[PDB]
DNA sequence: TGCCGAGGCCGCTCAATTGGTCGTAGACAGCTCTAGCACCGCTTAAACGCACGTACGCGCTGTCCCCCGCGTTTTAACCGCCAAGG
DNA sequence: CCTTGGCGGTTAAAACGCGGGGGACAGCGCGTACGTGCGTTTAAGCGGTGCTAGAGCTGTCTACGACCAATTGAGCGGCCTCGGCA
């Protein structure tokens, strides 16, 4: 047994993770390279309707 | 002849000789014994299993030389006895 | 300098080990090119034999395995090893 | 428990070291050298490990407490 | 089985909060807080109604 | 750190055969091992004479000091004639 | 000092001189060679004879000293 | 027939060169210590033979505890099921 | 309909009793070469001046290489071009 230390996972550190997923691993993971890809699910810019 | 099939074998070889999982029980209970919770790197615990065969070994090497000494092929207690005796550990 | 002496370790590298290491408060103009040169030749015996015994059991890489059966071995180099245990994992 | 360091284990390292056949009395024995030894190098791996301010006991540790018996460990 | 829970409560000497862990051995009666931070060890007996509260509040009581 | 200077001196030993990784590690450890027992020696040295400076001649005493006869003997003969190679 | 000190100091001057020639010796390094050189046998002696009573020898012979000698790694 | 493997160019970070202090390292002198090497008188310590004794070693015996194989079986350690809650 | 609290099911091997069968531990017999206390005589060992000087101890002097401070050149990694095997 060792301790562990549970950081917060933000938005930011996860959205760099993202853009560095390979084509071939976003087509394996059910995403589209055109239509959903997998970093756009975090927000950057809001549309104002 | 099984016996000396396996001299002839381990000395052919460099792997542990010593199961993993309780070797790490061991060393984990013994530090337990000084301080409390110490973590353990994988290669911390790895060193201490390469020092304790190589020990271990080179003492069944001088024990068996101790047995061969008083004429016996079997070792026993009188030998590491002597042979730890000797190398000034006791 | 190492060109220049014809040697193959750096004699700036250890030389900057020795500042790191405090060993002394000023070293000599020509102390890390003798110490770089006696490191050389012991690394040049032992992977010369290395390379001598990968040929000769007929391996292609040094192992750890190679080292250990030489260094023990060979009653050149057995006495600098006499208390020394490769760990081969 | 000490009783981890098995019978067949220590036939094994005894077959590495050269040993044909071997007296029952042997195993305490080593259970008991091998005791001392760990005794001997954990307690200078655990000061190395105070005193570098750490709670993981690295390997490095364990090559300056084997380094401080003669026992010179190459590869960590 | 034992059960291993971190709680919310501040070690009595350390003073770091969110840092105590407490094993609840039932089969033998024993629990035990653990600090994970200067780890101070404390033991206590336990029941089987026993929560992280019952043994931290012996804890208190045990200083003072 | 000394890791990239085994493989160069193994190119001129023996240019057809290669190392390993662990291999590689084995002797780094070793020649740190062999400089920081030699340099400490030869620290030794300049504190039991009273000096300030590691010369070449600390060195080359710790190194008669350290190995054992025929690798002593090599070895300061290597060292010699590397400095006087580097003076000249 | 169980060994006459000049026999002791023949041999280590004769011995010296296959190292490094014209040396001379203080007494007082001549003395510490003996004293190390005498408890060196000593204890070798005991260590040996210890193999002997191994043996059913408390009387050492040649055997007990190479032992002893190959257990202290010498 | 043509794009990823390798060498070249533009930045990065650490190494190499130069100038002023600066106390510590090297020189050097005065001078007393214990090592210098040569001879006496006496003595504790050493070279060589003894001999009946205690220890050192070879051979035969008892019975006896580790020798080799098999089978599940159990801790320790990796992969899937009971039936309560939110 | 989904994921934890404790529980069977999941292996490499040893927890080895225990059936078999023999290497070899310690006591006992004989048995021989070597082996030290005591005995002789000795050649070196312990303690004292006498003589003679090498270089350590300690003192102040003169001195050359490193510290930390501004310059600035080569090795290496990230772009970026060139090129023959598939
Ligand atoms: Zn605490």
């Amino acid at each position: 047994d060792a301790q562990p230390e549970r950081k917060l996972l933000t938005p930011g550190e996860i959205l760099n993770v993202f853009k560095h997923i390979s084509p071939e691993d976003c087509f394996r993971l059910g995403f589209n390279e055109d239509y959903a890809r997998p970093e756009w699910m975090i927000i950057t810019v809001l549309p104002v309707p | 002849t099984v016996a000396l099939r396996e001299i002839r074998r381990y000395q052919k070889s460099t792997e542990l000789l010593i199961r993993k999982l309780p070797f790490q029980r061991l060393v984990r209970e013994i530090a337990q014994d000084f301080k409390t919770d110490l973590r353990f790197q994988s290669a911390a615990i790895g060193a201490l299993q390469e020092a304790s065969e190589a020990y271990l070994v080179g003492l069944f090497e001088d024990t068996n030389l101790c047995a061969i000494h008083a004429k016996r092929v079997t070792i026993m207690p009188k030998d590491i006895q002597l042979a730890r005796r000797i190398r000034g550990e006791r | 300098r190492t060109v220049r002496a014809e040697l193959s370790f750096s004699v700036s590298q250890v030389e900057r080990s020795l500042r790191e290491g405090h060993y002394a408060q000023r070293l000599s103009r020509t102390a890390p090119v003798y110490l770089a040169a006696v490191i050389e030749y012991l690394t040049a015996k032992v992977l010369e034999l290395a390379g001598n015994e990968a040929q000769n059991s007929g391996e292609r890489n040094i192992t750890p395995l190679l080292l250990d059966m030489v260094v023990h071995n060979d009653r050149l180099l057995s006495t600098l090893f006499n208390t020394t245990t490769i760990s081969q994992v | 428990n000490i009783q981890g360091i098995t019978k067949p284990a220590i036939r094994r390292l005894a077959r590495r070291g050269g040993v044909k056949r071997i007296s029952g009395l042997i195993y305490e024995e080593t259970r008991g050298v091998l005791k001392v030894f760990l005794e001997n190098v954990i307690r200078d791996a655990v000061t190395y490990t105070e005193h570098a301010k750490r709670k993981t006991v690295t390997a490095m540790d364990v090559v300056y407490a084997l380094k401080r018996q003669g026992r010179t460990l190459y590869g960590f | 089985i034992k059960q291993k829970l971190e709680t919310q409560f501040t070690c009595l000497f350390c003073n770091h909060d969110n840092s105590v862990v407490c094993t609840l051995d039932k089969k033998n009666s024993i629990g035990l807080l653990e600090c994970k931070k200067c780890n101070l060890s404390f033991q206590a007996p336990i029941n089987s109604l026993s929560q992280p509260i019952d043994i931290y509040s012996d804890w208190i009581d045990a200083c003072e | 750190s000394y890791s990239i200077y085994v493989y160069k001196v193994l190119k001129q030993v023996h240019p057809d055969t290669g190392i390993s990784s662990k291999a590689m590690g084995i002797m780094n450890s070793f020649v740190n091992d062999i400089f920081e027992r030699i340099a400490g020696e030869a620290s030794r040295l300049a504190h039991y004479n009273k000096r300030s400076t590691i010369t070449s001649r600390e060195i080359q005493t710790a190194v008669r000091l350290l190995l054992p006869g025929e690798l002593a003997k090599h070895a300061v003969s290597e060292g010699t004639k590397a400095v006087t190679k580097y003076t000249s």
